[PDB]
């Protein structure tokens, strides 16, 4: 399952 | 900085005239990801050709598999035509039926 | 043996041709099992392997929502990186990311990965300690300071030691009849004369899974590394892979050459010669 949406670059 | 596609043309199973099979054109090692790939039967583009979802290798270069069902014959000549920003003109690679 | 799960994200701008496209694919070992494409008529995380189909609605809705959020986050990230490199609004650029975990035969975490690239060059990578960063240049240092300030490494580590390992073990059990089955290569050697002086010996391997394989030619028991034309391993379309190695030999010396094949599907490594 995908990782939770992270911080923008 | 850009990388030109590697191209391999081959059949899923060993080719036998009159027997259904799959013709593969595998393009890899390229960057960026926009690429145009057609399969040719005696020079003309084959209509309903599928391809894999876009993914990439450890060095970040991209790869895709284009394929279609086909029945090889002694007559019919097959090939793959690839266009990419690194190429002045489309590259055509013929299906080599033994090597 | 050991196993891996990886997710590959590609985010691509295309100025004048709409908003940047975001694609995600997931793999276990060499088996793709999900995909997402923000260009799809109805974007959602979708199955690409039969053993994932049994997952329920909560799974598909969570994976779809995160990917849709990712579509927006990667669009903003592409705008950010264009600024970091003083780049024009007219060019097309790519962020790529790959992350995931390796586990050993007992399902224990071997290591985790999270690496990003920008236009095909290393940009920023989480270190093997899952706690610190390696930025490739002063642009990626800006990302690193943002991510340290947000405690990103701690969130990545929780996922890499938590969900990634747990779900990988779950996939390997649900797909055991394929994911945990190694198919050995079918092998043979061919002989194509070039002249009266030399011929090509080509050593073939077909129908194997996974893709990892070792094909080598020896002459009088010595590896012909510099002299072997190795082709890139290629997919057959039925989950299996194909490969060949070729060497040019003097006519009449064919029996001094042996092809050696190592693959985890094989009871024992194979030694092959040309049988006329």
């Amino acid at each position: 399952t995908v990782r939770a949406s992270g911080h923008s670059y | 900085i850009q990388r030109t596609p590697k191209i391999q043309v081959y059949s899923r199973h060993p080719a036998e005239n009159g027997k259904s099979n799959f013709l593969n054109c595998y393009v890899s090692g390229f960057h960026p990801s926009d690429i145009e790939v057609d399969l040719l039967k005696n020079g003309e583009r084959i209509e309903k050709v599928e391809h894999s979802d876009l993914s990439f290798s450890k060095d970040w270069s991209f790869y895709l598999l284009y394929y279609t069902e086909f029945t090889p014959t002694e007559k019919d000549e097959y090939a793959c035509r690839v266009n990419h920003v690194t190429l002045s003109q489309p590259k055509i690679v013929k299906w080599d039926r033994d090597m | 043996g050991s196993h891996s799960m990886r997710y590959f994200y590609t985010a691509m701008s295309r100025p004048g041709r709409g908003e940047p496209r975001f694609i995600a694919v997931g793999y276990v070992d060499d088996t793709q099992f999900v995909r997402f494409d923000s260009d799809a008529a109805s974007p959602r995380m979708a199955p690409r392997a039969p053993w994932i189909e049994q997952e329920g609605p909560e799974y598909w809705d969570r994976n779809t929502q995160i990917s849709k959020t990712n579509t927006q986050t990667y669009r903003e990230s592409l705008r950010n990186l264009r600024g970091y490199y003083n780049q024009s609004e007219a060019g097309s650029h790519i962020i790529q990311r790959m992350y995931g975990c390796d586990v050993g035969p007992d399902g224990r975490l071997l290591r985790g990965y999270d690496q990003s690239a920008y236009d095909g060059k290393d940009y920023i990578a989480l270190n093997e300690d899952l706690s610190s960063w390696t930025a490739a240049d002063t642009a990626a240092q800006i990302t690193q300071r943002k991510w340290e300030a947000a405690r990103e490494a701690e969130q990545l580590r929780a996922y890499l030691e938590g969900l990634c390992v747990e779900w990988l073990r779950r996939y390997l059990e649900n797909g055991k009849e394929t994911l945990q089955r190694a198919d050995p290569p079918k092998t043979h050697v061919t002989h194509h004369p070039i002249s009266d002086h030399e011929a090509t010996l080509r050593c073939w391997a077909l129908g194997f899974y996974p893709a990892e394989i070792t094909l080598t030619w020896q002459r009088d028991g010595e590896d012909q590394t510099q002299d072997t034309e190795l082709v890139e391993t290629r997919p057959a379309g039925d989950r299996t892979f194909q490969k060949w190695a070729a060497v040019v030999v003097p006519s009449g010396e064919e029996q001094r050459y042996t092809c050696h094949v190592q693959h985890e599907g094989l009871p024992k490594p194979l030694t092959l010669r040309w049988e006329p």
